[PDB]
């Protein structure tokens, strides 16, 4: 009826169709006729059922790894925000940063004809817009996206700014960079990851309030005050961000039975110069203490009236235990002993 | 100043080892249509026993040391919240939602029920009182043995594999014939993991069922349809994958503990 | 094989087993059989396909509902924790509360002869015997968990206890009641769902100190 | 003490209900056995147009309106971690993962595909350049439209329903024959909404990829083999959904806007 030539006997035919039809070429485009002329709608409904090819089994795993990462944050009290790729070949300067590598032929506009090679500038561009149309006080908040420097790649930033948390009535407040910090250490508290910051000179941070970002003991992303001279550039006061890059790598759980037998507490100091870094000071310390140091924290510090002008003093909380056994104080001022002497015996 | 100082104390919360093992092993048989469902940890004897072929003074009633309660004044809800009567006790495994489920539903369909089961026993090293089950169920005309066979292969390869197997023993249940124990295959510790116990559901618990149902007015659903269900014990799977040796461990409040499996996702 | 007499021709059969044979009464009785010596591996493997009957459609929703939240609390900060449903009948003094409704008839102890009403005081008590085992300067916890009083009944209680929070070398801290309410509150931000709260008197909870949730 | 009183002002997170409408129609398809992957944003002209049949000075490439991109050192890496050539742009569709993925894998399977596309277009209150779509696209022997119609059934019966329905009409795709649009029926509103395009995976497409297979060195795994694929607008369902009334309110970063969606979940 379709005016097609209809040859052989079955069950394959020999079917040539009219010239006026270019889109029939194939057996395919020959059925999509039938289809259409019975009616899309006498096609019945069913579903299938298979065991996938073995290759196809872990593949989840990134996009999972990423969303359950994305829901932890938002229950950490982030709130999420989605940007635009683009970028202004501008801002490479407004903010000290490197040129895009990539660039449009047909950008949308002259502010949008480049390639967001970092996330974080669209943020603290977005919380300005923000103080402009809504006032907010403070402003907690992350977002996930594809930078293209060399490679695509998956990077995630988090800005902070405003007074802070506390008590709304009361004075006080707690917030700056330490406040940002402390949420990041969390966050790794609830993935089960080794993270610690290092100092580290970057041509967008302030510096002094600087500092590259080390995830289980890898180097990635970075985290720091906003550099006060881009603040000003722009109608802003001070930010605080960070900008990482995923996936996060992995550290697979070894359990490991706890102890019964009761731990050994310590009440210690340090006192090495105001420039030292508190990193090596722990490290040191740390690596010293023995193979049974259960915790090292650190309840305290203080320049100090009573001490070198230079050097600052240290509350460092410790405790130590043995699995089989108790442990005898012959091994704990002992070991207490192999710290202090390589302590400042460096 | 110095960065590398610690920042704001703040609460970093965790979820518990059978929560993380229970989401797992829903997230797997959601993937196959399975849906979550949970029932009521005091059950009445009929849900517990009765229904399911359970005899009262035979060898059966024999294998499940149950917990029996006391008390005035508490209501226990059925499937259609009306209010049932029967001894009271403690549910002895997640069974008896089999029942509910299908007295207050039409099939086909295919379920899962995680919970928290009771049973009287001297809890040591590997046993204990308090643990948790997680059934499944999945009712419709056609419904056959294979269908189990492959529900459970699926399950393996999703916990360990492609490179583990199934291993189908025949074993007595009064609510399946055929019943059966199934074991699996695990590559690294190189050893065969009795998991659970799954069949094809029995004649008279459908019988129960639609029974009850016409009790409560309902028209009967489960004749002339087929169905295989499967439980397994949740924590022996959670020690063996999170790698923990005491099942004591779980119920035993201790931080140093729950804190390890902070990051498990 | 199997001593059973077989009559009939097909295609239902006549089949009448031995008396020592008591397991087979039903035709499936007679199916399991011959799956055994087949033997179970001889069964095939495969999965079925279907449209689920319509009144199954939301199902989920309940159990999902609880675990989102159980996630988010987690996230937010709160350690989960496990508790056994059994009570001390002793502690309905303990802790000023009413009595169990439910006892047990065979208890595993006289500490554990009773259902849990509450889900707190065994939180409390955990909190003790850590305290006793291992020294944690503050902590902050949730459990959710059936109790059971006129009717089974799924709880969510959460405790905190310590220091507080604040820089840990720095002097000051924030903590106490306050600081509860402010997660709370977080959390309900959260959920999108608006919560208050208005003194009430609690026999368990230090006056002043107390209140009802809204 | 005054209990009425606030409580510490501590941060409340949310998510970007893009975000939210992507992880619900993931775990939708996820229920039917769907495995969710990603692709790149910036892809080749070769992925984005020539495997999928979409000819150069044709009519066909002329219905996705492209952004060329230009610039040194950049590495695009193909499916198997290889360098690739062709003209950069910005995906136009999330289509040339239903490649990357074939190439890189072995039927039977199903896959969905999430992710922001780009197209050169002036940005209005119902009309972005940047969105997001989801791909979906199950192969095997075997497969016929009638899976692709009941997968679509079977989402529109999760979205609203089981009072809702799905209307597919024959449409035009390069890369599929036959093609179709599908529309799903919306009881509340009561209107028929146009979702998404699908159709029967085209023959040349399926040729390609087992040819730069081979050239990778890879034996064919797609002859005799048969599948469907389909796409839909998230933006769009999303605003019917959480009853946005605004498309660029999603690009436009403003909190008032944001929080709205906080407890959504
Ligand atoms: N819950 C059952 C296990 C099982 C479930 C279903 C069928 C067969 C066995 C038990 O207590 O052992
Ligand atoms: N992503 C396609 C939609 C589609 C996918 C698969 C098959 C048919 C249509 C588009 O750009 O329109
Ligand atoms: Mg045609
Ligand atoms: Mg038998």
């Amino acid at each position: 009826r379709l005016g097609c030539r209809v040859e052989g006997e079955g069950p394959t035919y020999r079917v040539t169709p009219p010239s006026h039809r270019l889109d029939l070429r194939l057996e395919e485009d020959l059925v999509e006729e039938v289809a259409r002329i019975q009616g899309y709608e006498t096609i019945p409904l069913a579903l299938p059922a298979f065991f996938p090819a073995p290759d196809n089994r872990g593949v989840e795993a990134p996009y999972r790894k990423e969303q359950r990462l994305r829901e932890v944050l938002s229950g950490l009290g982030f709130q999420e925000v989605y940007t635009y790729s683009f970028m202004d070949p501008e801002d490479a300067r407004r903010f000290r940063l490197d040129p895009p590598r990539l660039l449009l032929l047909n950008p949308l506009a002259p502010e949008k004809a480049a390639l967001r090679t970092h996330l974080f500038p669209g943020l603290v561009r977005v919380l300005k817009e923000n103080l402009d149309l809504d006032r907010p006080e403070r402003a907690l908040l992350f977002e996930v996206g594809r930078v293209f420097r060399e490679r695509e790649e998956t990077h995630l930033a988090g800005l902070l700014f405003g007074e802070g948390v506390g008590l709304p009535w009361a004075k006080e407040r707690l917030s700056g960079y330490f406040l940002l910090k402390g949420y990041l250490e969390a966050l790794f508290a609830r993935l089960g990851l080794a993270f610690r910051v290092e100092a580290q000179a970057f041509p967008f941070l302030h510096p002094g309030v600087s500092g590259r970002v080390l995830v289980e003991g890898e180097e990635v992303g970075f985290l720091g005050a906003l550099h006060p001279e881009i603040a000003q550039e722009l109608e802003l006061p001070p930010v605080h961000l960070f900008e990482l890059r995923l996936p996060l790598p992995d550290k697979p759980l070894a359990f490991q039975d706890p102890s019964r037998h009761p731990a050994a507490f310590r009440d210690l100091a340090v006192v090495v110069p105001a420039p030292t870094p508190y990193g090596e000071v722990e490290a040191l310390v740390r690596e010293a203490a023995g193979p049974y140091l259960e915790s090292l924290a650190l309840f305290d510090l203080y320049q100090g009236p009573p001490l070198p002008e230079g050097h600052k003093s240290l509350a460092f909380h410790l405790r130590f235990r043995h699995p089989k056994r108790t442990l005898r104080d012959e091994e704990v001022e002992e070991a207490v002993s192999r710290v202090a002497e390589a302590l400042r015996a460096r | 100043v110095d960065v590398s100082l610690p920042g704001a104390s703040l609460f970093s919360g965790g979820l518990h080892p059978i929560t993380l093992m229970e989401r797992e092993l829903v997230e797997i048989f959601r993937a196959l249509g399975y849906q979550a469902v949970e029932g009521p940890e005091v059950e009445s004897e009929f849900f517990n026993f009765d229904a399911l072929n359970i005899p009262e003074h035979h060898p059966a009633r024999d294998m499940w040391d149950t917990f029996w309660l006391t008390g005035e004044g508490f209501r226990l809800e059925g499937p259609l919240g009306e209010e049932v009567e029967g001894r009271l006790l403690l549910r002895t495994h997640t069974s008896p939602m089999q029942v509910r489920y299908m007295v207050a539903h039409t099939p086909p369909f295919r379920i899962v029920v995680p919970g928290r089961v009771f049973r009287f026993e001297q809890t040591d090293a590997t046993h204990e009182a308090v643990f948790h089950q997680l059934e499944g169920l999945v009712v419709g005309e056609g419904i056959a043995m294979a269908h189990l066979k492959g529900a459970i292969y699926e399950l393996a390869q999703a916990l360990f594999g492609p490179d583990s197997k199934v291993r189908f023993q025949p074993v007595y249940f009064p609510f399946v014939e055929p019943g059966a124990q199934f074991a699996v295959w695990w590559p690294e510790g190189g050893k065969w993991l009795e998991l659970g116990g799954a069949g094809m559901v029995h004649p008279k618990v459908f019988q129960a069922v639609d029974a009850y149902r016409e009790r409560l007015g309902l028209p009967p659903a489960y004749r002339g349809v087929t169905g295989f269900a499967f439980g397994l014990g949740v924590e022996r799977l959670a020690m063996l994958r999170y790698g923990i040796p005491d099942i004591r461990y779980f119920f035993g409040g201790r931080l140093k503990f729950l804190e390890q499996f902070k990051g498990v996702l």
